[PDB]
């Protein structure tokens, strides 16, 4: 009987009233579908419907715009308006040329407002206590895709328009914008048949043009939907070919991803691969560095495109190409040596030609002596500038000979050359080379830069060829020795030269140069010198931990590798793209990293790379954590709370011992692995709880006079307790603390020497804190604001808690506010932040629609707690920066017009929360002001005097 | 040929400029056929600080002439000379009365957004820019007409309906202007959005 009913309303609707007709229908088929949802019967007459509906908005457009009761419904209360059946109407809606704007905007400010209210609930357990209620529209309109598997089609268009003007609106939300919009679109075009070349064409027109903005979104899930529907590109008759003009664009990435989603389009297409290599041999010769740059980014992988490891014209014609292009200058020189590797992983002849290339590349610069004058020819690279990257070649020719080698005449002589270059380097000191003044070395000079390139280049040389000596020999004395050689010449010409007078003047923040190494060698190097001892060992380890300087330098090449990581999401040497290859690489180095940390700096280079493994680990690897947690040696807390408590019993004897020991570099990389291990602890937990108590009472009883340490250890607690319960507790000690520690506002009575906590002491009282307790106090007030927002039979649950915290939250600043803050920011910050609390306001002119006894509690608490003992701040400000004034010098209107405008602008704060207190008192018949006191101004009088 | 050649050719900044100004000297001295080729270098090869009088230089360059659309996909090439463009206009509608090349180039911005709009709402309430130009523009180069570009800016009108309603005027005569030329889907498509003017809002834009 629900078609019939729905048939008379649109009748009555097309001519007489249509006001509340909607709001009853969208009713119905809400409980319905909440019914239905605990069926094709119900999904083709939900389709009828919606069709009958959109035509009659079609028709009768004025049943449209009354958009104006959802507005009202999710003002009224946040969430409770984008119902499922309403967002799939307004969809359908979306795209009748017709109020498409209002709507669309309306959804947008509507997505981001839930995403945003997302992000503060995982951000605050508390609001989520006191507002359970949660409207993730992200799962209601993923939904509706779901429920258009039955025919829908101008559903559809909707949904395909909103996700265009959603990564048009991209450019935190924007990126929860951007997985919101790859979302809907993958599931509309893996579900709808007739309109996925539709879907195809959209995301082709979008990429283009686009790349000041972060574009990644457009190319992953262009991989995603080509993987899971190849055939789309052929169905719509290969629409990617004339793509291949991005290489003049952005082809620094973009290019190398568009490849990696086409892949299997360019294989079973002949015309696309046909059409890739003749634009790529076109884009080679051209002499542009970009151009040149993406040409050899798609050498890259139109190699590994084609897999004949395990047609043979293809095979041998493309072997030239990439040789014909190492003729050019260094900087694209530089890409293939890295690239090679990959390609020759897929190849058993094609990998000969490869190396034999590469044997007459490096007979450029071998001048064959044996064993005599060092060969450098660098002088060829040279053209203050320089021509070809010796240090990339040689580790590509380490790696591919070692490729090669482990696969099963020219070899032979290959050995035997890279083995007289060792020989070569270990006979061939710094008398020898050109390089021996001390100082040659002259920024901005014609010379001085050219013995600079030739500096760093000799120290990738020597780098290369200690990966080869440890792989090439197995436990063999000699060779450890010519190791220990080749470092000898690398500490004694990158320890100093450089570094003294090539670039030092500035702190070196980073550690030994950029280098060279595979991160499998240094994960061998490490296991096999720590966490190592067994009879094979040849007594060569035992003269090599003799080398310190080795081991700060065999660490630190490991701290630069997962740096890498850490920055960017790759890394150097071989299997740098396989993610889990270093995943593997990862799991095996942290233990070693973990037994030479606990094996008694040094041990400060391995502790910080732990503290950079679990940052890489959680924001990288974070669906891959459950076996890295369980490769230490299911439930990640109670390992994650195994591994914490050795990094406390850590902590808690490095903090307990003398402040001669004190060390901070390791006290700081200590506090933030914990605040960053501490993020995976499950919620349901009991070791939430310990832990919790834990650094509060180690905050009680330790008194640390480091400032840094006290900061680094203060946002690990209040990282924490977020998303347990309300902070508000915490601050309110901390500010207690505070007033007890620093003197008065007044200075007259004398505040009980109280301690709540033992951190903070005459020094630390400083800024330290009181930026970060007043830091914290301004997220506190930020989130009321939504709730305040929020609140403009929930309802009522809502005013408790903000009355409530409100309320502690007042006796944080008039504990605060009677502090005697120092001159500074930390003044200027607390004026400001006062100004922001006042801004109580909005509470209040929201319940002008209105009275309830708790929020007159909180003015009668307001007028006695803030405003009496703000104004006596304002009359102690002036005094303390005209002792800050007398230090000028010692123009000046900066400090005076800097110092002194957060004062105007708190008057004002005070008197507009005041005025509005004016409005209620009237109406609500209740003069709630006999609790406070009349306002107080300021005058002066220059002293003519003491004018000179 | 020189030019294409260092197109071809990878850049130095010491040639590079003192090349880019004797093109930016010798681009309108020749036949509105072959610079075209010299703009599209300077557009998708060069990019400085400088541009922002270099393109005010080609503006000077171009004034008096005003098929012929290579120059648009020159500046579609790159997006970054068009915000320079945006920012030069700032300028040279603050001095120069408004020349047809700078209302189209505004319109290609604009197609390929905010800022210019931000910029032609400033305009708005500064200078109207007498639109005579714009309807000449209209009676001859309408061959990039393409209504999905000039549509926001006559929805711009619903912005500019706080106040000064003499350019929501302006903009009703150059919808006027536009409708009369060719395209009879894009006519149908102006009286769509004249319907829905009529159906939607209140009576003034009825």
């Amino acid at each position: 009987e629900i078609p019939p009913l729905v048939y008379q309303l649109l009748l009555l609707s097309a001519k007489g009233s249509k006001k509340t007709v909607l709001e009853g229908i969208i009713s119905f088929f809400n409980q319905l579908d909440k019914r239905q949802k605990e069926l094709d019967q119900l999904r083709h007459v939900e389709g009828t419907v919606i069709l009958h509906i959109v035509s009659a908005i079609n028709l009768d457009q004025d049943i449209g715009e009354e958009i104006k009761h959802l507005k009202t419904e999710q003002q009224k209360d946040p969430g409770k308006a984008l119902c499922p059946f309403s967002v799939s109407l307004l969809l359908s809606t979306a795209v009748k040329h017709r109020l498409q704007e209002q709507i669309f905007d309306f959804l947008k400010t509507s997505i981001t407002r839930s995403c945003k209210d997302l992000q503060i609930l995982q951000a605050s357990k508390f609001l989520q206590d006191l507002c359970p209620q949660q409207y993730d529209v992200t799962a209601v309109i993923l939904e509706v895709v779901k429920n258009s598997a039955f025919g829908w089609d101008h559903v559809t268009q909707g949904l395909v328009d909103l996700g265009f003007s959603l990564m048009e609106s991209y450019e935190m939300p924007a990126q929860q914008a951007c997985k919101l919009g790859a979302s809907i679109l993958l599931e509309t075009f893996k579900v709808h048949e007739p309109i996925r070349s539709d879907i195809l064409e959209q995301v082709l027109n979008r990429v283009l043009t686009k790349a000041a903005s972060p574009v990644s979104h457009f190319i992953d899930l262009l991989s995603n939907i080509v993987v899971s529907a190849p055939l789309v590109l052929q169905n719509s008759s290969s629409r990617v070919t004339e793509t291949f003009d991005n290489l003049s664009f952005l082809p620094i990435d973009t290019v190398q991803g568009l490849l990696r989603a086409v892949q299997p389009l360019l294989k079973v297409s002949m015309s696309v691969r046909d059409s890739l290599i003749l634009v790529l041999q076109k884009a080679i010769f051209s002499r542009q560095l970009d151009a040149r740059k993406a040409a050899v980014a798609g050498f890259l992988l139109l190699l590994r495109n084609f897999k004949i490891l395990g047609n043979e014209a293809f095979c041998l014609e493309i072997l030239g190409s990439l040789r014909r292009c190492l003729s050019q200058q260094a900087d694209v020189r530089l890409m293939l040596y890295e690239g090679f590797y990959d390609v020759l992983r897929r190849n058993s002849q094609l990998a000969s030609s490869i190396m034999e290339t590469l044997l007459s590349q490096i007979k450029q610069y071998y001048l064959p002596q044996q064993d005599l004058l060092p060969p450098l020819k660098l002088e060829g690279c040279i053209m203050i500038f320089l021509q070809e990257p010796l240090a990339h070649l040689l580790c590509c020719i380490q790696h591919c000979l070692a490729w090669y080698k482990s696969t099963v005449g020219f070899e032979q002589n290959f050995e035997e050359m890279l083995e007289s270059v060792t020989r070569r380097m270990i006979k061939s000191e710094l008398e020898d080379f050109e390089l021996d003044k001390s100082a040659d070395f002259s920024p901005s000079s014609g010379v001085g830069v050219k013995n600079n390139i030739y500096a760093i280049q000799v120290m990738g040389i020597c780098e290369v060829l200690i990966e080869y000596n440890f792989k090439i020999g197995n436990f063999s004395k000699n060779k450890f020795e010519d190791v220990l050689g080749l470092f000898t010449c690398y500490n004694k010409l990158s320890e100093i030269l450089k570094e003294k007078a090539g670039k030092n003047k500035s702190t070196l923040g980073n550690r030994i140069a950029r280098s060279f190494l595979s991160m499998g060698f240094v994960s061998t190097l490490l296991t096999a010198l720590f966490r190592d001892n067994a009879q094979s060992h040849e007594e060569s380890l035992a003269v090599l931990r003799s080398s310190t300087e080795f081991m700060r330098y065999a660490v630190s090449v490991a701290l630069q590798k997962v740096q890498q990581l850490e920055e960017m999401g790759q890394t150097d040497g071989p299997d740098g793209q396989n993610p889990e290859k270093m995943f593997q690489n990862l799991c095996k180095i942290t233990r070693v990293l973990l037994w030479r940390y606990t094996s008694i700096s040094i041990s400060l280079l391995c502790l910080e790379g732990l503290l950079r493994i679990f940052n890489t680990m959680q924001q990288l690897y974070a669906a891959r954590i459950p076996q890295f947690l369980q490769a230490l040696d299911i439930n990640v807390t109670e390992k994650a709370a195994f591994q914490i408590r050795q990094f406390q019993r850590s902590l808690v004897n490095q903090l307990s011992s003398a402040e001669d020991d004190f060390n901070s570099k390791e006290t700081q990389l200590l506090i933030t692995i914990l605040s960053t291990l501490s993020k995976l602890l499950d919620p349901g937990s009991q070791q939430f709880l310990q832990f919790l108590t834990w650094t509060v009472k180690i905050c009680k009883e330790n008194a640390l006079e480091d400032l840094s340490c006290c900061k680094g250890l203060l946002t690990l607690l209040f990282s924490l307790h977020v998303l347990y319960k309300s902070p508000v507790s915490l601050l309110r000690e901390l500010a207690q603390d505070i007033h007890a520690c620093l003197g008065d506002i007044d200075q007259d009575v004398e505040i009980e020497s109280r301690s709540h906590f033992a951190i903070v002491n005459v020094k630390t009282a400083a800024p330290t804190v009181c930026l970060l307790v007043l830091g914290q106090a301004d997220k506190v007030l930020e989130e009321v604001d939504w709730l305040i927002k929020r609140l403009t039979n929930q309802t009522q649950a809502l005013e408790k808690g903000v009355i409530l915290q409100l309320g502690t939250l007042l006796t944080v600043f008039h504990e605060l506010v009677q502090t005697a803050l120092p001159a500074g920011s930390c003044v200027d910050s607390l004026l400001r932040s006062l100004s922001k609390t006042y801004a109580l306001t909005s509470l209040i002119k929201h319940y002008i629609q209105a009275v309830p006894g708790r929020l007159e509690k909180l003015v009668k608490l307001s007028g006695s707690h803030l405003t009496p003992q703000c104004y006596s701040f304002i009359t102690y400000v002036q005094n303390i920066h005209s002792e800050s004034l007398s230090f000028a010098e010692e123009t000046v209107m900066a400090k005076v017009l800097r110092d002194t405008k957060p004062i105007p602008n708190l008057i004002f704060a005070i008197e507009q929360y005041e005025k509005f207190l004016i409005h209620l008192s009237k109406k609500s018949k209740v003069n709630l002001m006999q609790y406070m006191k009349l306002s107080t101004s300021r005058d002066f009088r220059i002293n003519a005097s003491m004018l000179d | 040929p020189i030019l294409d050649a260092l197109s071809r050719l990878d850049l130095d900044a010491e040639l590079l400029a003192k090349v880019r100004q004797s093109a930016m000297t010798i681009v309108p001295s020749v036949k509105l056929e072959d610079l075209p080729v010299v703009i599209k270098f300077i557009l998708h090869n060069v990019k400085a600080a400088d541009a922002v009088e270099v393109i005010s230089d080609l503006r000077k360059s171009l004034d008096l002439s005003s098929l012929f659309d290579v120059i648009k996909l020159a500046v579609r090439f790159q997006k970054d000379v068009s915000e320079a463009w945006i920012k030069a206009i700032e300028n040279s509608t603050s001095v120069s009365d408004h020349k047809v090349l700078d209302l189209i180039v505004l319109l290609l911005i604009h197609s390929t957004r905010k800022q210019t709009e931000k910029v032609l709402r400033s305009k708005i309430r500064l200078g109207c820019m007498p639109e005579q130009l714009m309807q000449n523009a209209f009676q001859n180069h309408s061959m990039v007409i393409k209504d999905f570009f000039p549509s926001i800016l006559s929805l711009a009108q619903t912005f500019l309906h706080s106040a000064h309603p003499a350019v929501v005027s302006f903009g009703s005569c150059m919808y006027k202007q536009a409708f009369a030329v060719f395209d009879s889907y894009c006519q149908q498509e102006v009286v769509c959005a004249l319907v829905t003017h009529v159906c939607s809002g209140n009576e003034t834009e009825l």
